[PDB]
């Protein structure tokens, strides 16, 4: 199996930036894509971003394209989420995910399409 | 369902990380597959320098989902039924009177591209044999690839022998033992016994200075007789 460890959360003023990072370990040979989703208390999961593993194609949730950039390093088995122009409605726990199943790209917009998920890191915007 | 992903021309990426007798190397490839004609067109490059084994020994390791299955046999096409989630492909390859390769690969779609990612380990090869001695002709022969269902592992079992022509007129046999299992848990097609008629032609690009191989393949399923 695969294990995911997120970091880089904190408390930042509106308009500022943060950068989340995730280290993957385990059976990373099988990874076909990685991504991020978020969950605010009381609300349901929303898709944030995904990146295809071999070529590095990226897709975004509607309120984040432009402000956020997902990237990944295959030799280090990491994936980062740069977050610019943060807003109070971005306040949530952010989870990194991985998939081993192949896919057509639109499958990845579905928030529950992952095979593994991390432990989560808190982001608060004031 | 997965068959619908193969109706036109599909781009392909291949990546191989290898180690033979302690010699590490990497290969990458790119091209196109057209399952309605059963046709592959690909170019491979050794990204770490010179390839420590002959290019023909890597052909079978370097995407049988592009085989043409005629209409009367579409229910026997395991490879396409596992898409887009994909399948694991594992082999042991015994080179008679010499070492062996062991390989593990996953074949799957990453959006519009069919990707074959491979790990290869070779052991017990003779330093002056046909493989490490580079005594193989740069060519390939036609072979029948025999396929049967593996109900207990919900996949297929595959075996065949490859004939590699040697420069001195003899041949080197490579005995292939193969297993495929789906990555997802969706329904898959388990075939009746049949075979793949496989043909491969190797070439070179005179513009390419890196160690490389240009490869064309034609593959058609058979053995049911309408």
């Amino acid at each position: 199996q695969v294990q995911l460890v997120e970091s880089g959360g904190g408390l930042v003023q509106a308009g500022g930036s943060l950068r989340l990072s995730c280290a993957a370990s385990g059976r990373t040979f099988s990874t076909s894509a990685m991504g991020w989703f978020r969950q605010a208390p009381g609300r349901e999961r929303e898709f944030v971003a995904a990146i295809t593993w071999t070529v590095g194609n990226t897709i975004y949730g509607d309120s984040m394209k432009g402000r956020f950039t997902i990237s990944r390093d295959r030799t280090k088995n990491t994936v980062d989420l740069q977050m610019d122009s943060l807003k109070p409605e971005d306040t949530a726990v952010y989870y990194c995910t991985a998939r081993s199943r192949g896919f057509v790209l639109s499958d990845l917009r579905s928030v529950d399409s992952f095979d593994y998920k991390g432990q989560g890191t808190q982001v608060t915007v004031s | 369902k997965g068959e619908e992903l193969f109706t036109g021309v599909v781009p392909i990426l291949v990546e191989l990380d290898g180690d033979v007798n302690g010699h590490k190397f990497s290969v990458s490839g790119e091209g196109e597959g057209d399952a309605t004609y059963g046709k592959l067109t690909l170019k491979f490059i050794c990204t770490t320098g010179k390839l420590p084994v002959p290019w023909p020994t890597l052909v079978t390791t370097l995407v049988q989902c592009f085989s043409r299955y005629p209409d009367h046999m579409k229910q026997h096409d395991f490879f396409k039924s596992a898409m887009p989630e994909g399948y694991v492909q594992e082999r042991t390859i015994f080179f008679k009177d010499d070492g062996n390769y062991k390989t593990r690969a996953e074949v799957k779609f990453e959006g519009d591209t069919l990707v074959n990612r491979i790990e290869l380990k070779g052991i017990d090869f003779k330093e002056d044999g046909n493989i490490l001695g580079h005594k193989l002709e740069y060519n390939y022969n036609s072979h029948n690839v025999y396929i049967m269902a593996d109900k207990q592992k919900n996949g297929i079992k595959v075996n065949f022998k490859i004939r590699h022509n040697i420069e001195d007129g003899s041949v080197q046999l490579a005995d292939h033992y193969q297993q495929n299992t789906p990555i997802g848990d969706g329904p898959v097609l388990l075939p009746d016994n049949h075979y793949l008629s496989t043909q491969s032609a190797l070439s070179k690009d005179p513009n390419e200075k890196r160690d490389h191989m240009v490869l064309l393949e034609f593959v058609t399923a058979a053995g049911i007789t309408l």
